[PDB]
């Protein structure tokens, strides 16, 4: 195998199958990326074994078809430490890959293209194109909210659900959950299923932001998505999700709304005198007013009073302080509404101009 | 901290 | 103890007598802020038992005079937290600080101030005034060849060294040695002292980069910076730094120039296929031509070849390329000199237009 | 590597 390709053409390409790439791989192979030259096209792979990316690059310059799969990170860092504009001739001779540009010339080792890991084949279940925003929105609407190395496996993930015109995700560590709604404008069936943490991670990587739409396959047991010349794929969480329509307050009587900042930088400064393991913060709702308290073993405290619009019942309500924070920094809004019921039950945290994204925080005691 | 389920 | 201070002009002293205050402390007094009101001045003490941070406050307001001690970094998030143009009323309440501003309150935990560790006082030996960025300058020339963590303490450090008008940083692992020398204005006597790498830290951290000059004050065994309303002070390293003078090549037959990018890239380049551990690179220079090569336990291969400005007999040198690569990206110039003596001996690397940063680098074998 | 001092 041989090609020629300008540095320009292959450097994003290399950062993308690059990404499921770790620093320590379990298999040296997967410290590898398999390249593959076939009818005007070099395809670059990537792997970590659970989920793999692919970029096409075009090849218009020479070429003859082959295999192989060199180090990843030597092959990135040689293309991307090449001059602008850079002309870069790649050529397998023996068990070496040798790259030339400019009186620039390295000899990389190879693995057998042979012994690069086949993700299993799949049919696609449910197909649509979205644009990269909507995904973009729809995860970091709820990713903070996954579980962090849960032994609940099913947590660690996000739930991704198609219900007729919608896609939806859903995340949850069991203390607090957030879902977000996007319409596509594609009929879908109903398809629920739980992507993995770094499969959420490379989603968000691969979104340049630009034109191009995203196009989502979903299987039975893998998620793929395609993005200009890149294609991701991902096996599923094999689990179930809990229901998120549960886990939603119902009818909440008590309805509060504040100017999202005012009501961040107040439970910014009381979280510094909260416990540093159960970060519990006091919110005393009242008459047109929110008074939020902290205090720590060290029997330090800290005492925030907000205007805000509420006219329902006096209530004290107890929040790890961490898990409203993320809530607020992941709303980017300018007002919030919260839904309460009681002490004991969840509270319902929203854009007050939108309902396309939920959060439902389990209160403290 | 009390769960959601 | 009682004052009352707009935030923006308690924000910059708490960053810079709190921000050096890190990690786990020894006692926990040392993870506190000494607070003290006397003369119309809030002093703010941040110590670690070897270096100290002071800041002075005006308090251009009503006052009352006092001293105590509380958590720093609790006391700055409060303060950074609080919202642009913030009045911060603070009042000491028994065993504890009172922070009002606003609707806010907090009420954090105190350490006597008798308790605070007092550093004995001491006499300046050697003082001079420079600009901020000539001291900006002096220690980022040379602060990458310090050691690090190395057994011969006296190379963790940095030396400053003051002969007749001017100052010189030299630092040296042993291996590799920067010295940068600039002229200050001031007849100073002959004085050599080491500064510790955490002393270095600091006073990088206390540059704004502003119109404030530096005062320097070097007593026997510390060193103190005023930069504003801000003093540093570190204790020095006891220990003989090697004498630099005797370091640098003699009268070097041997003197390439080039284009420092070009040469910097191609040595980037070769790194990668160098040895991992020992990062060696083969430079054979021969006439208006440089060919870096490299190769690691894998038998990967790097080659670079470069017109350069080379006027003598052809050699072959050896060089640990971080070495290398550290002093070309501390140049920050367009051309670079490199003066050679043969195969065996130490190369100096210096800007072609300047000589106030010379880079003496040991080869390899 | 050879050393410098």
């Amino acid at each position: 195998m041989k090609f020629t390709v300008e540095r320009e053409h292959l450097l994003k390409p290399l950062q993308q199958v690059s990404g499921p790439l770790g620093g320590r791989p379990t298999l040296p192979i997967l410290g590898n990326l398999l390249l593959q030259v076939a009818d005007g096209t070099l395809s670059l792979t990537g792997t970590d074994l659970e989920m793999e990316m692919v970029a096409r690059v075009a090849l218009v310059q020479p070429h003859e078809p082959g295999a192989t799969t060199v180090p990843a990170r030597k092959f990135f860092d040689i293309c991307r430490g090449l001059p602008e504009g850079a002309e870069i001739a790649v050529q397998l001779e023996g068990e070496r890959m040798l790259v030339r540009s400019g009186r620039s010339r390295f000899s990389l080792s190879t693995l057998p293209a042979a012994d690069f890991p086949n993700l299993d084949d799949w049919q696609s279940e449910v197909e649509f194109t979205l644009p990269q925003a909507t995904m973009k929105r729809l995860i970091e609407a709820t990713q903070f909210s996954m579980a962090h190395q849960d032994v609940r496996y099913y947590l660690n993930g996000m739930l991704f659900e198609t219900e007729g015109e919608e896609l939806r995700t859903v995340a949850t560590d069991g203390h607090r959950l957030a879902v977000c709604s996007m319409p596509i404008g594609q009929s879908l069936p109903s398809h629920s299923v739980i992507v993995p943490r770094k499969g959420v991670i490379e989603l968000m990587r691969m979104l340049d932001g630009g034109d191009n739409p995203l196009r989502v396959q979903i299987g039975s047991n893998n998620i793929r998505a395609h993005v200009g010349d890149f294609i991701f794929t991902s096996k599923l969480v094999d689990g179930r999700f809990p229901d998120y329509r549960r886990v939603l307050p119902k009818n909440p009587d008590k309805h509060l709304e504040a100017g999202c900042d005012l009501l961040k930088q107040a439970f910014a400064r009381a979280a510094i005198l909260s416990n540093e393991k159960f970060r519990g913060v006091r919110l005393y709702v009242s008459e047109n007013q929110l008074k939020i308290t902290a205090n720590n073993p060290e029997q330090e405290e800290a005492e925030e009073i907000l205007d805000v619009t509420y006219s329902g019942a006096e209530m004290e309500i107890g929040f790890n302080v961490s898990y409203v924070l993320d809530v607020l920094n992941a709303l980017k809004c300018e007002n919030v509404r919260m839904m309460l019921t009681d002490s004991v039950s969840s509270v319902q945290i929203e854009d007050a101009a939108s309902q396309s994204a939920a959060y439902v925080v389990m209160p403290m005691r | 901290q009390l769960d959601l389920f």
